[PDB]
């Protein structure tokens, strides 16, 4: 493990080459800990590694970029995910985030309530998500692909993504999808990324790098999960917070990217590439408006 | 005529020994910044702490109105440096502090222009 010096794990793509059958997750360092610093919480280490890992992909940054986070309340009534998104994005990034419950957040504006009542106009350049239902943890039962929040998810990432935007949303060994698999072989790259803060978990971040619209890739969700678990139940990972104190290179990079409106007839080989090598986003710049559907009642 | 006064309700609980609002949002950076006391990005130097802002303020924390006519806020999506040794009660040492118009540090905690 000279993985215990990076932000984390990526799945290895022998491992997405495999046909596995799903079997329980039992992972080696379960119950272990990392050490914090002091008075650090585990969420904000844990964005800041995703953060890090996310510096060293093709993320396309233009001008005016805009992303939205969901699940970002705290059962204390803060966001600590979107305070770390914010030091992470360019100054002036539009940061619009989601909860269920109602909490105090650093976002440009904030949301709550059923994440199926959040409705946008405009597309987004990252998607970040960090929804998970703990009542899906019941290790007494098949582990089916979940649906809730997913659907939702997977909705908004073919309707609400700009091309060559980028989404992180968050999965355990229970809390998963299989449409959300599929849907990684629409992006350029796609793999599983373990913080090292939180490696005696099954929790991984889904990462879609490059959204193309289309298949690049044929993905069976059932066969990469369970190859996902196999991955985990067979490569133990050092817990390690070592890449929390070196900060110096952590702001996402301007890269300025571009960003063009076009009609879909027109997304030839030429800007395929182009939005595979992070150079390229496609979507209009009108003004951002969101709003919450509210059930009317006696 | 009637206003609730948190800010003074605040005081007044701290005074009388209580614990101090927690769970305030303390950031990663690298403890060699600028030192300034309300920022875009953390800017903590060595003697230092940075805290997303909004989980800083009392009247977010309160699910209260901000006391002024605009309403607004001027800590929520910024960054609020503390002194490590107040770190304990960010939102007490934003209360009871003051920034400097002109060098932008804390009033007593980094401020230079007054000798
Ligand atoms: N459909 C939705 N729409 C909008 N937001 C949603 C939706 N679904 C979920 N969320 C939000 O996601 C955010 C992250 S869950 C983090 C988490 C992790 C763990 C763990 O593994 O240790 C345990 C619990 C937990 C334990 C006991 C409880 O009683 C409640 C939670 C919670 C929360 O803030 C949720 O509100
Ligand atoms: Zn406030
Ligand atoms: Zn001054």
């Amino acid at each position: 493990s000279s993985q215990a010096w990076q932000p984390g794990v990526a799945m290895p793509n022998l491992y997405k080459m495999q046909r596995m059958l799903l079997e329980k997750c039992d992972l080696q360092n379960y119950g272990d800990s990392a050490t914090l610093p002091k008075g650090i919480m585990m969420n904000v280490a844990k964005y800041t590694q995703l953060c890090q890992y996310l510096n060293t992909l093709t993320l396309a940054v233009p001008y005016n970029m805009r992303v939205i986070h969901f699940g970002a309340g705290s059962d204390k009534g803060v966001a600590p995910g979107t305070a770390v998104l914010r030091q992470w994005l360019p100054t002036g990034t539009l940061l619009v985030d989601s909860d269920l419950n109602d909490f105090v957040s650093d976002a440009d504006s904030t949301l709550i309530g059923d994440c199926a009542t959040v409705h946008t106009a405009n597309k987004w350049d990252l998607i970040i998500s960090d929804m998970y239902d703990p009542k899906t943890k019941n290790v007494t039962k098949e582990n089916d692909s979940k649906e809730g929040f997913f659907t939702y998810i997977c909705g908004f990432i073919q309707q609400k993504l700009a091309l060559g935007g980028s989404v992180a949303i968050k999965i355990t060994e229970h809390s998963w999808n299989a449409d959300l698999y599929k849907l990684m072989g629409h992006f350029a790259w796609w793999t599983a990324f373990v913080t090292n803060v939180n490696a005696s978990s099954s929790e991984a971040f889904l990462i879609g790098c490059n959204y193309l619209g289309k298949p690049r890739e044929q993905i069976d969700g059932y066969v990469m999960h369970a190859n996902y678990i196999f991955w985990r139940n067979t490569n133990p990972i050092q817990l390690s917070s070592y890449s929390l104190f070196d900060m110096s290179k952590f702001p996402l990079k301007l890269r300025g990217t571009a960003v063009m409106s076009l009609k879909e007839g027109q997304i030839n080989d030429m800007i395929l590439s182009l939005l595979s090598k992070g150079r390229l986003i496609i979507r209009e710049n009108n003004r951002v408006v969101i709003s919450s559907d509210v059930l009317v009642n006696n | 005529a009637f206003a609730v006064d948190a800010a003074k309700a605040y005081k007044d609980y701290l005074a009388s020994g209580g614990q101090p609002i927690t769970n305030c949002v303390k950031m990663l950076c690298t403890h060699t910044g600028t030192g300034q006391a309300i920022t875009v990005t953390p800017e903590a130097n060595m003697d230092q702490e940075s805290f997303g802002g909004a989980s800083c303020c009392l009247y977010c924390r309160c699910h209260i109105d901000h006391p002024n006519p605009k309403g607004f806020c001027d800590l929520k999506g910024k960054y609020v440096q503390i002194p490590t040794t107040c770190a304990n009660d960010p939102v007490g040492f934003t209360l009871k502090n003051t920034v400097c118009t002109v060098c932008g540090m804390w009033k007593g905690y980094g401020c230079s222009c007054d000798q």
